[PDB]
């Protein structure tokens, strides 16, 4: 485990932060939410033509939101490296730069390489937008004015809780608390030897393994109460009356939030999956350096 | 910055085929709305043409005409086009140019291409003045069909009445009268104007009492 | 497949008018409004029966659910056709053209010898016209020499006059010169509300 060589980690979102772009395929959580609307106009027959919208529009999407990435893959191997000269202080010591500004830089790519996963797909931001929107004209095709009945709707989410019953969160709960307190243990332990020793080298080695894994847990953490938002309200809503009839334009309501929750508990389960990787990994390397630490102090 | 379509002719073609449309897009995304065309005839618009996906790979045709008809678009050029073999008396028609809601309502409508398939020979109009206050004029035997009469090279806009068009047994017939008070007949006379744009024919004979 | 129309409807300026669009196999809310001008193209204003588009004025409203939809305007300043975009084939109504009411008004009778240049091209046509006459309701007798003819006449009935709301009649008797020795004077004689009035 000499260094990091996964940086799938990293997100960023828009200012308006509705959309979240992970470097992991299919990349948004609208995509999945339009894989999923395609098991609803399965049962509905005035639906059908969405399956055209969904092989070309949607589709290409996809293809499309995939190759923005790619652009931005090179200026990842760009900022790739700089970690791990960081992160190693026997190859830090061939660049024989300031930590600092070897610090700045990082930085500096660090939003950089945010930058380019945020700015390719801006056009395609306004499609994801364009999409759902011509789902809600679609679902004024149904055969229904205040008589739609709430079968398929309801059928779906008996479907997925069995499908919420696989993923087990109780598990993911207890890896983070106990990871995060390793650490808060690992920080507050430096800031008081830092004064002790008078090398930084190593030490920095570590803080700045130790900063990046504090950005890796909120990411983590910030998904689990998506997660958990996306098991209770489902959830809620098995629990709740269940109506066989209700409006029209209600029933779209009643679609989209359905699809709109469980895309976020895919796309949280995918993220949730990577992250724990990463951060085991970088747990990994954290504890290779702190025994480096002690035996040449020995000496 | 406008939502149109435009369309191409039309006239008079041959029972056997020879005869395509196409159809431009403008001031909107080709890709993200359907393309379909309509059929028109005099008693209408009851009948539907086909219609095209975005990517142009599937299309629904009129069962009736699935056989003599094909449709592609080009999303390159922004064209929509219609393909058309062994043309009928039934074919004739109007062709307004639509786009496609996901709803498959019809939203926009081009300017439409009027067609006409049959057998008749393109016939020059003979035109005949007729004297009596009534004042008619009387055009017999003109092929193809549209024509308009113009009455004082536009002059008098009060009074006249064109008839609808009539084909009897093989040519089509129109007639159609001005009124104009008896003072102003002897100071000003004027001819009756019709013009033939499908036999290129403009001629024009007073009124002769 | 389901489609239905009805017959034309008269309203004057300026009421509410409804038209009547039903048909077989419920298609729920998908109907479709086209409203068509004279001479120019299809123009759209009502989808989904409730449902306007922009750039359509709001005395425009629709309504109905289901099997039966009706269309009602509030003002007016032509031909109106709902639709099922339902499912194959997407059938309009046949359309229901619109007229402007008015004062009864008697029609204005005109007769016309054949043309010179006919009777030199060895046919000749009598035409008789009926002009500005309200209702559209009529009737064209023609009789030759006194005696009734009912072979050989062509009619064609003009479009409601938007300017006057006044309807328009021509009648044309085409008929060779070697049977137009048989009378040297000719007649045209009308049915309509009135004492008939045949010149």
């Amino acid at each position: 485990t000499n260094t990091t060589d996964n940086i799938d980690y990293f997100d960023i979102s828009d200012e308006s932060n509705y959309y979240l772009i992970s470097q992991l395929r299919p990349h948004f959580s609208n995509i999945y939410f339009f894989d999923e609307f395609k098991r609803y106009a399965s049962y509905h027959t005035e639906i059908k033509r969405y399956e055209d919208i969904h092989k070309t529009k949607v589709n290409s999407l996809l293809n499309e939101a995939s190759r923005a990435i790619g652009i931005c893959n090179r200026a990842k191997n760009t900022v790739k490296g700089l970690i791990n000269i960081l992160e190693n202080p026997q190859k830090f010591k061939t660049q024989r730069e300031s930590y600092d500004v070897k610090l700045r830089q990082y930085e500096e790519k660090k939003e950089a390489f945010r930058g380019c996963l945020l700015n390719k797909n801006r056009k395609n931001l306004d499609q994801i937008k364009k999409i759902n929107n011509e789902i809600r004209d679609l679902l004024e095709k149904l055969k229904c004015s205040q008589d739609c009945q709430t079968n398929v709707y309801f059928d779906m989410i008996k479907i997925y809780l069995v499908d919420f019953k696989k993923m087990p969160y109780e598990n993911y709960d207890t890896f983070i608390k106990q990871y995060k307190n390793s650490y808060l243990s690992g920080v507050d332990m430096i800031r008081k030897i830092e004064k002790q020793i008078d090398n930084p080298v190593t030490i920095n080695a570590i803080k700045f393994t130790q900063k990046e894994m504090g950005y890796i847990i909120d990411r983590f953490e910030y998904h689990l109460q998506k997660v958990k938002h996306s098991i209770d309200q489902v959830t809620a809503l098995s629990d709740g009356v269940k109506p066989k009839q209700v409006t029209k334009n209600r029933l779209k309501e009643y679609y989209f939030n359905i699809g709109n929750y469980y895309s976020i508990f895919k796309f949280g389960k995918d993220s949730l999956n990577m992250l724990n990787k990463a951060l085991i990994h970088k747990e990994k390397i954290v504890h290779n350096l702190l025994g480096e630490l002690f035996g040449h102090l020995e000496e | 910055c406008e939502v149109k379509l435009v369309e191409s002719e039309g006239g008079l073609v041959q029972p056997g085929s020879s005869m395509n449309l196409s159809c431009t897009a403008s001031g909107f995304t080709f890709s993200d709305y359907y393309m379909a065309w309509v059929r028109q005839v005099p008693d209408k618009g009851l009948e539907w043409v086909a219609s095209v996906s975005y990517d142009g790979s599937i299309t629904y045709y009129l069962d009736s005409l699935k056989s003599r008809f094909i449709i592609s678009r080009d999303n390159v050029k922004n064209i929509l086009n219609l393909q058309m073999s062994s043309l009928k008396s039934e074919d004739t028609a109007t062709y307004y140019c639509t786009r496609v809601t996901v709803v498959d309502s019809f939203d926009y409508w081009g300017q439409g291409t009027t067609l006409t398939v049959s057998s008749a020979k393109t016939t020059a109009p003979s035109v005949y003045p007729l004297a009596p206050v009534t004042l008619g004029c009387l055009v017999k035997g003109y092929f193809p069909e549209p024509v308009t009469l113009t009455w004082n090279s536009g002059s008098l806009s009060s009074g006249v009445h064109t008839f609808p068009a009539v084909l009897q047994s093989d040519l089509y017939t129109l007639s159609s009268s001005v009124t104009v008070t008896s003072s102003t007949w002897p100071s000003q006379s004027i001819t009756c104007n019709v013009a033939h744009p499908a036999s290129s024919t403009k001629v024009d004979k007073k009124i002769e009492p | 497949v389901m489609t239905q129309s009805q017959k034309f409807m008269s309203t004057s300026i300026g009421v509410r008018v409804s038209v009547t669009c039903k048909a077989s196999q419920n298609v729920g809310t998908n109907v479709a409004w086209y409203q068509q001008k004279p001479g120019q193209s299809p123009k759209a204003l009502i989808y989904s029966a409730s449902y306007r588009n922009s750039g359509v004025p709001d005395r425009f409203t629709g309504s109905g659910s289901g099997t039966e939809f009706t269309l009602t305007i509030s003002n007016v300043q032509a031909e109106y056709f709902c639709q099922q975009y339902d499912s194959y084939p997407y059938p309009f109504g046949g359309g229901t053209k619109l007229e402007i009411k008015r004062a009864d008004a008697a029609p204005t009778v005109s007769i016309f010898p054949p043309s010179s240049e006919q009777l030199t091209s060895g046919g000749a046509s009598v035409v008789c016209f009926l002009n500005n006459f309200y209702p559209k309701d009529i009737n064209v007798k023609w009789k030759i020499d006194g005696s009734e003819r009912q072979n050989g006449v062509l009619n064609s009935w003009t479009d409601q006059d938007s300017k006057d709301s006044t309807y328009s009649m021509s009648s044309t008797l085409t008929l060779t010169k070697d049977e137009y020795e048989r009378h040297n004077s000719y007649t045209c004689e009308a049915t309509h509300k009135t004492s008939t009035s045949p010149i």
